[PDB]
DNA sequence: TCGGTAATCACGCT
């Protein structure tokens, strides 16, 4: 009921207002090159694609 | 699952010569000169008729059309 | 590459047959019928009815919505087509929708990340009355960059890059390393069971016999480094090594051996996704939850 | 194989080599070395996944010869070299 | 420059090598490897299978069949590659083992090299048909066409006095397994034609008695192929492509200035 | 009179908005550049109009 | 219309409108069987 | 830069989430880059720094006995980034062969 | 002293 939805460790202050699903991200695994800077990311070209 | 035609590493034809390892084997010759007998000089390329599994026998008669 | 638990594979032992996986899906649409006497049948949908997916995803079925076997399914193309029965004919008249009086449709389509072949379609009855197919649709998947690899005594990895088969360094026999693994490993986790059965591979290949190696009765230490050392190598692996890129014998011993691996199913094309904007939760309006939404 | 200068200066030439590797680039540093007018010879290949096709050479003199021709007749000699070797194979497999 | 052919065998050679240097060998190693090309299947249309594998794995056996490349008919030190293209096909029915020697060829000069080798297993009543085509390649684009392999190594001789206690056993030893050895009253010399493991006793003599001296100049060859192509015409394949390969900087070097 | 790291980091982010939303750019040309490096050119030489408060 | 074969072998085209079963066998468990027509698998 | 992430290679997963108005862009830029945060602020010594070998490898070129010879020094100052002209300068120890320190 | 009741217990992913 009311107070299980705005609450409940899943509810509706940390689980939906304070921390937020968003967009424009993406998410793989991760693997050295030491030929790039250190300030530089490999990113690959089908996550370029879309983003 | 019929042998591999290629080692994986030393690039040499194998197949035919897994079925005239495995029928002298089975007379309780020894495998030590049985695979130097024939032309396996590394143990890279005898590595891969020495364990090996030869499941195809079991899969085929299950059937799929 | 190899630094901090990678690993770097053979690019030429790749592409012969090491570790070449399928991986198999399937699908289990069926044909429900509902209380009221309406009964869904399911067919190739007409360009008229509403929700509609898209078109020109509908070019592999077949007249009454069955996918013809080995055809190549990829991206969010269909696999069965189902029209659905009206659900509430008189809520909206939206203008058009009181003449049109058709249908509402739902269907089956693969997950939006995947690709492959279908193998074998099922068509039966389940117990009731109804009907349900099943189809299933494989992969080939060839190990690139990214598939987890790991041992037997826990030296898990990911391969670091794909070297071809010239830059390697070689042995003064017909050898070709497969597996170039880092050295900063070994002497860190105490695997010494690494070292003894790598020490057991060479033994065991050149002698014929397959080395037993059971816990507490198995094959002693010291009598397998005499029968490697009477079989025409040196008592601890070692062996002259010439670097592929120049040509000059490295200036140490490079140890080598056999060590059985296996492959595990942490591969990289299940992981992969991107979102720039999608669909959406109803209650809130924030996006939905994993990659299968 | 199209030349792709990049820097150009007093007795000094870098540039990169397309559709070449390593095979050839050792090569033709290592007998480029020979000659005591060349300075400075050397080459690198840059993250071999990305490219692996254009090493990125560099030649520098002493200023008595320019680095074009100190190159020129340096990879002349390869192929005098190979052009004996090979005599030599072919008349004696009998 | 001379050689030395030690041994000629079916697919097999070894040789010495002399009058050259260390940065020539990795060049003519290379080369073998990378830029001769052989003829292999690249693509396989199917009709139907009914075996007990996959598509995508009876095609990939297919791939892996060395087949004879005939080198006095087309260009092997061309900078681009002939397509020409040969079709190899296949109409079976079960039951029975399939062989390679099996495939029929549109031109009787690209053939498998070895007819004894099982591709798949096949039931009562089951069905195989395929299409293969076959072109030319280069080993650096895929590893299906790679002509063979090439070892060497260099050549040492390894220095024995005979102030070392029981030196006797070293020459029985080197002799079984066919190494020279040169026996005089003030040591023994022995040529390392391949690799020679010392036996532990002898590790603390390694330097001090027994000690080893590079041979300038002089490597020991090993080229072995598949059947694609001669064990004789490998070498001067690769030689001809270097030569090529390394005129072609000279012409695109004037066209700067 | 030296900026800090967030006031430095201010003055770029609304330069290079204004930069976006007409507001004539000064000599900064160069052959194609995005809006947010164009502010990075101009606040090197010295040539920023935007100025700080600084409360006290 | 289709023609589906069944476990067991056999062929059975009917329809699909009422019941799926196979007169010979007497089972009800059907394989659509792949067609003859040319596809194109690249050997990688 | 992997003592920050606390990370290794036995296939992890992290996410990048990109920044778009040109306000949120620009401070993203001056504020967070790598080169920043070379040091900590828990203890002020080096955080990014080298790892496994960087430091082994350190060893064997700075050993006494470390000499490399002519064709080795010159192919590895191409590979390190570095421009240097005709200076690889002076043939410290000519008493075998004419190689470098 | 002394008994009583709630209210709390990683990150991400399938
Ligand atoms: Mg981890
Ligand atoms: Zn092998
Ligand atoms: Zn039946």
């Amino acid at each position: 009921t009311l107070a299980q939805r705005l609450k409940g460790k899943e509810g509706r202050f940390r689980g939906n207002l304070s921390g937020k699903r968003v967009n424009f991200s993406a998410r793989t695994v991760i693997s050295p090159d030491p030929m790039i800077s250190i300030n530089e990311v490999g990113v690959p070209l089908a996550v370029a694609m879309e983003l | 699952m019929i042998v591999p035609v290629r080692c994986f590493t030393c690039g040499k034809v194998l197949a035919d010569k897994y079925y005239e390892f495995k029928k002298r084997v089975e007379a309780g010759e020894d495998p030590g000169k049985v695979l130097d007998d024939l032309g396996v000089e590394r143990y890279c390329c005898r590595r891969t008729l020495l364990s090996h599994v030869e499941l195809i026998d079991q899969v085929m008669v299950y059937k799929v059309y | 590459y190899n630094m901090e638990d990678a690993v770097i594979i053979n690019k030429a032992s790749i592409e012969r047959g090491l570790a070449r996986s399928t991986f198999f899906r399937t699908y289990e649409a069926e044909e429900k019928r509902y209380l009221g006497g309406q009964k869904d049948n399911f067919e190739v949908p007409s360009p008229n009815i509403q929700g509609y997916l898209g078109e020109k995803y509908y070019r592999h079925l077949d007249e009454d919505g069955l996918i013809f076997p080995e055809s190549k399914v990829e991206g969010k193309d269909v696999l069965v087509g189902r029209t659905s029965p009206p659900r509430f004919i008189e809520e909206q008249s939206s203008l058009g929708s009181m003449v049109l009086q058709g249908r509402r449709e739902t269907s089956v389509t693969v997950r939006p990340s995947e690709k492959g072949v279908v193998d074998k379609v099922i068509v039966t009855e389940t117990g009731d009355g109804t009907k349900l197919v099943k189809v299933t649709v494989r992969d080939l998947r060839i190990p690139e960059l990214g598939d987890k690899f790991a041992s037997r005594h826990g030296q898990k990895g990911v391969i670091g890059l794909i070297v071809p088969q010239e830059d390697m360094p070689w042995t003064e026999s017909g050898i070709v390393p497969d597996l170039i693994v880092n050295p900063h490993g070994i002497p860190s986790r105490m695997t010494v069971g690494q070292l003894i059965e790598a020490i057991g591979g060479k033994v065991a290949s050149l002698t014929g016999r397959r080395v037993d190696g059971t816990a507490f009765i198995g094959e002693p230490e010291e009598k397998l480094r005499k029968e490697l050392e009477e079989l025409g190598f040196k008592h601890s692996g070692r062996e002259i090594m010439y670097d592929g890129i120049t040509g000059r014998r490295l200036e140490a011993d490079i140890f080598i051996g056999v060590i059985y691996y296996q492959r595990l199913h942490h591969m990289v094309a299940d992981k992969m996704h991107a979102r720039s904007r999608g669909p959406v939760q109803v209650l809130t309006k924030q996006p939905t939850e994993g990659r299968a939404r | 194989m199209r030349i792709e200068v990049i820097r150009r200066e007093e007795n000094l030439l870098e540039f990169y080599l397309e559709g070449e590797d390593h095979t050839f680039a050792n090569l033709l540093t290592e007998t480029l070395h020979e000659n005591e007018h060349v300075t400075f010879a050397g080459y690198t290949i840059e993250h071999p996944i990305t490219m692996a096709r254009k090493p990125r050479f560099k030649v520098v003199t002493d200023g008595k010869i320019t680095p074009e021709k100190a190159l020129e007749e340096a990879a002349q000699k390869i192929f005098d070299r190979a052009r004996e070797v090979l005599e030599a194979w072919k008349a004696a497999i009998e | 420059v001379e050689f030395k052919i030690l041994e000629k065998r079916p697919d097999s050679i070894k040789f010495i090598v002399s009058g050259v240097d260390v940065p020539f060998a990795n060049a003519l190693r290379r080369t073998i490897l990378s830029e001769v090309p052989t003829f292999a299947v690249d693509e396989v249309e199917f009709l139907e299978n009914d075996s007990a594998l996959f598509d995508e794995i009876i095609a990939h056996r297919l791939a892996m069949i060395p087949l004879t490349t005939p080198h006095e008919r087309f260009s092997l030190d061309a900078l681009e590659l002939d397509d020409y293209t040969v079709t190899l096909s296949l109409e079976a029915e079960g039951p029975g083992m399939v062989y390679s020697g099996d495939l029929k060829s549109s031109d009787g000069d690209v053939k498998p090299a070895n007819p004894n080798i099982p591709i798949v297993k096949l039931a009562e009543g089951q069905r195989l048909t395929f299409n293969a085509y076959a072109r030319l390649g280069r080993g650096k684009d895929h590893a299906k066409w790679q002509p063979g392999f090439v070892y060497y190594k260099y050549l040492t001789k390894i220095h024995v006095s005979k102030d070392v206690p029981d030196w006797e056993e070293l020459k029985e030893l080197a002799e079984r397994r066919g190494l020279p050895v040169e026996e005089s009253d003030e040591e023994i010399v022995i040529t390392t034609i391949k690799a020679f493991y010392l036996p532990r006793k002898f590790e603390e003599h390694m330097g001090k008695g027994i000690r080893e001296e590079i041979v300038p100049g002089s490597f020991v060859f090993t080229v072995e192929t598949n059947g694609e192509l001669p064990v004789e015409e490998i070498v001067s394949i690769a030689l001809k492509i270097l030569m090529r390969k390394s005129d072609r900087f000279i012409n695109e070097l004037h066209k700067l200035a | 009179f030296r900026y800090t790291r967030f006031e430095k980091a201010r003055i770029i982010g609304a330069r290079a908005l204004q930069i976006a939303m007409g507001a004539p750019v000064l000599i900064d040309v160069p052959e194609g550049i995005t809006p947010l490096q164009a502010a990075l050119l101009e606040f090197e030489k010295g040539v920023i109009p935007i100025t700080v408060i600084r409360p006290s | 219309y289709r023609c589906a074969k069944c476990g067991k072998e056999v062929e059975l085209d009917l329809a699909t409108a009422r019941e799926v079963r196979c007169p010979y066998c007497g089972s009800k468990i059907l394989y659509k069987p792949r067609p003859r027509v040319a596809r194109r698998v690249k050997a990688i | 830069v992997c003592p920050p992430y606390n990370a290794d290679f036995d296939g992890d997963e992290m996410n990048l989430h990109v920044p778009q108005t040109e306000e949120a862009q620009a401070e993203a830029k001056i504020l967070m880059e790598v080169q920043n945060h070379i040091i900590s602020p828990r203890y002020g010594g080096p955080l990014i720094a080298g790892i496994q070998d960087h430091i082994s490898g350190g060893y064997l070129l700075t050993r006494e006995g470390a000499y490399f010879t002519r064709y080795e020094v010159e192919q590895m100052l191409m590979f390190a980034g570095m421009d240097v002209n005709e200076l690889p300068e002076p043939d410290k120890y000519e008493n075998g062969e004419p190689l470098w320190s």
